RNA sequence: AGGCAAGGAGGUAAAAAUGU
RNA sequence: GUGGGAGAGGGUGGUGGAAUUCCCGGAGUAGCGGUGAAAUGCGCAGAUACCGGGAGGAACGCCGAUGGCGAAGGCAGCCACCUGGUCCACCCGUGACGCUGAGGCGCGAAAGCGUGGGGAGCAAACCGGAUUAGAUACCCGGGUAGUCCACGCCCUAAACGAUGCGCGCUAGGUCUCUGGGUCUCCUGGGGGCCGAAGCUAACGCGUUAAGCGCGCCGCCUGGGGAGUACGGCCGCAAGGCUGAAACUCAAAGGAAUUGACGGGGGCCCGCACAAGCGGUGGAGCAUGUGGUUUAAUUCGAAGCAACGCGAAGAACCUUAC
């Protein structure tokens, strides 16, 4: 059902629009550059949307990896 | 079998030595029912074995045991249209269990006169490392090794 | 002949046969162990055992050219990526990560009629 | 059918034929291995059976690849073409007779040789009179298509017939 | 360590006309 | 109007990787691929798998939803531009300007066709193989059109919420998205789920009504015949829209409910199988039957649940032949 931490409560103050902010969108893609979902972040919808925008424009420019490599499973 | 987990049945331990084992192996050794008989063939088989391999025959039996015993078992299994070997591991009583019925046929299929003097032989072959129980138990563990193949159908 | 003693592992893995290359730090192959290779046709050629076997064999040829230091990394998934993977691990090379690199598309073409009724 | 190469073959001295069919005679294997090794090639037992075995520098990974080759070539000109059957019936009416012979034509023309059997049922005592008449009827039908291979035989509920094409 | 679930897998599911 | 906001709304111009195929380059070898199994199929002219680069065309993974948008069909990389709708707060302006909508003009998935291009995958048709009683099919190997784009044309659909559009009224809750607020709670607009009344053939519905009403429009008057014929119109064609009747039958239907069934599933059990010991079959005989032979082999019993059965006593008797 998804509660470990979130990754907007470990993150504090932060613009979500800014995708040259790339470490800190560094925390809300997988470790595959996958997005992790609603239940992982803690976001509202909105919020959430916005972010996966930033994070496809950061992938267009390609600070942010676009697909990666699980390790050890 | 189906409800409960169908108890195993706790022999009345030996008359003159001590261990269920040994009246076990002695039941297995027992046809028409004639413990009698075959639990006199059992005695003859230790005391031969006190003659040659000069040792007690309780100790030796126990080895011989040790010997034939399996770890890794061989089933049978239709999964997709074929049939498979399935290898997996036994629990300690059915092993010793097999390894007694092995030991028994190794004994009856010997080329000797008398009953007590073929047991008495394999006893002492099982206890070496070599006989006919043992050579079963190796092939049984080859086998759960040319089809360790099919290990992840596990039961 | 040729001698590495460090590469990559990389284990295709289909359902129909898991197929495996050993390929040295540039990415240039020295052996690859499959199916047909460890005389399985048809069926078991995808049977978790013929991968584990195939993923022997390969360790094998590798040994025979020096090979250790091992990368390994898994495209695709068959009946036992994961069995041959732990072959690998077994048979005496260095096994430094294992990695999923599936070949998966970011929505690609249309898949096969097989590989469609997924939606 | 398999041999071995090189570093298989234990045996001591070997035959070693060449690559076209070259005789180097009764050599080492070690000799024979190194010659491989020399040609960009491999030593393979081609004759465990013969004078100090006889073995060939052959590329063994092309031979082999030829030899599946012809054997499935093999497989390919023992003819594709077996036995196709059709079940008919008692009370056969026109349309799907005709639809059945065109069937039966079409398998001639492919090569085929045609299981022609009626499936009785409920008297199979009026049995030969009609079926047999029937049988007769579609054999005078395919009398340019077909040959009688075989004429009825009636074994369970049902009565078979054979029918081959004319000219190959 | 157990309790529920979401996903990813990977196996099973694939073979059937005859009467009084 | 002002002040905002959500949005895969649409269109035009781009570009970003993953993927795939194809080409060159490498390194590398005996098979890959395929399946319930296999077979074609490719591979020594060196294929598969692996890395390097390029060539392209498609389509946007994760986010991604039970979500958002649109009037509907539909719509997803991201950007920019042009631009629709809409939602709210101020209640500021106008002062009934509205609501519907026969016809009309538009839009209208997908396929389809015409014209030119492009074309990687997929893939009707089509050629192979199996599969089979057959295989024109499910399954695999290719393979054309087509899918994609530009211009035109087509106009259907389970174009479904199978619910026309509009407003008002009539308990709540709960989850969701989006807006304003005196922001742990309110108040607006969407999307879901549960339900008061009432309603409904029941199923259901239930502030997003199928409830109460009113407004208008669209159909409907048993089924089949038949969305066919006919004409008419549209269209390059395919067809479409518009739309019968003769006859025919006494039904066609929907809901639910039993029960039955299902190559639906779950939960169970039984010496059911497994685990084990011993047999039968094979040998001989013992018996009972089927068959056949006979003057008659008396009759019955029939898979289980007939076959050391009725017969728990056939030389005669019994005994019926
Ligand atoms: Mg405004
Ligand atoms: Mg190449
Ligand atoms: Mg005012
Ligand atoms: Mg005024
Ligand atoms: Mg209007
Ligand atoms: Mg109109
Ligand atoms: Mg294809
Ligand atoms: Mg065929
Ligand atoms: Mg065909
Ligand atoms: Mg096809
Ligand atoms: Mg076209
Ligand atoms: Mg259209
Ligand atoms: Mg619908
Ligand atoms: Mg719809
Ligand atoms: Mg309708
Ligand atoms: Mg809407
Ligand atoms: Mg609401
Ligand atoms: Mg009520
Ligand atoms: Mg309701
Ligand atoms: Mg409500
Ligand atoms: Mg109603
Ligand atoms: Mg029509
Ligand atoms: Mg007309
Ligand atoms: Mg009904
Ligand atoms: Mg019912
Ligand atoms: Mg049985």
């Amino acid at each position: 059902p998804s509660r470990k931490a979130k990754v907007k409560a470990t993150l504090g103050e932060f613009d979500l629009r800014d995708y040259r902010n790339v470490e800190v969108l560094k925390r809300f893609l997988s470790e595959t550059g996958k997005i992790l979902p609603r239940r992982r972040t803690g976001l509202s919808a909105k919020e959430q949307r916005i972010l996966a925008k930033t994070i496809k424009r950061a992938r267009i420019l390609g600070l942010l990896p676009f697909t990666e490599k699980l390790v050890r499973k | 079998a189906r409800r409960r987990r169908a108890e195993v049945r706790q022999l009345q331990p030996d008359l003159v030595y001590g261990d269920v084992l040994v009246t076990a192996f002695i039941n297995k050794i027992m046809r028409d029912g004639k413990k009698n008989l075959a639990a006199r063939i059992f005695y003859d088989a230790c005391k031969i074995i006190q003659e040659k391999t000069g040792q007690e025959p309780l100790k030796v039996f126990k080895q011989a045991v040790e010997n034939v015993k399996p770890r890794m078992e061989v089933r049978s299994r239709r999964v997709g249209g074929a049939n498979y070997q399935v290898p997996m591991e036994v629990s300690p009583r059915r092993q010793q269990s097999l390894a007694l019925r092995w030991l028994v046929q190794a004994a009856n299929q010997r080329p000797e006169r008398r009953a007590a003097v073929r047991i008495a032989h394999e006893l002492m072959d099982a206890a070496e490392g070599k006989g006919g129980a043992v050579k079963k138990k190796e092939d049984v563990e080859r086998m759960a090794e040319a089809n360790r193949a099919y290990a992840h159908y596990r039961w | 002949k040729r001698q590495v003693a460090s590469g990559r592992a990389y284990i295709h893995a289909s359902y129909n046969n898991t197929i495996v290359t050993i390929t040295d730090p540039d990415g240039n192959p020295i052996t690859w162990s499959s199916g047909g290779v460890i005389g399985y046709k048809g069926s078991r050629k995808g049977t978790p055992y013929a991968a584990q076997l195939a993923a022997l064999d390969a360790a094998k040829k590798a040994m025979a050219y020096g090979m250790q230091s091992v990368d390994v990394i898994v495209r695709g998934t068959g009946a036992g990526r994961e069995q041959a993977i732990r072959a690998l691990q077994a048979s005496g090379l260095q096994v430094k990560s294992i990695v999923d690199d599936t070949p998966v598309p970011h929505n690609g073409c249309r898949p096969k009629k097989k590989f469609r009724k997924a939606s | 059918k398999e041999y071995l190469t090189n570093e298989r073959i234990r045996a001591k001295q070997v035959r070693v034929v060449g690559p076209d069919g070259k005789q180097l005679g009764i050599m080492d294997t070690r000799e024979a291995l190194r010659l491989a090794q020399e040609m960009d090639l491999d030593l393979v037992l081609v004759g465990p059976n013969a004078d100090p075995p006889v073995a060939r520098i052959m590329d063994y990974s092309k031979w082999r690849y030829e030899q599946q080759m012809a054997e499935k070539e093999a497989r390919k000109k023992a003819k594709r073409t077996e036995v196709k059957s059709i079940k008919f019936r008692v009370k056969i009416d026109e349309h799907d007779y005709q639809t059945k012979l065109g069937h039966i034509k079409r398998f001639l023309q492919e090569g085929h040789k045609v299981k022609v059997t009626i499936m009785f049922r409920g008297r199979e005592v009026a049995h030969p009179e009609l079926g047999e008449r029937i049988l007769n009827r579609v054999t005078e039908d395919l009398k340019d298509l077909a040959v009688v291979e075989m004429k009825p035989e009636m074994l369970g509920r049902d009565m078979n017939m054979l029918l081959a094409p004319v000219k190959v």
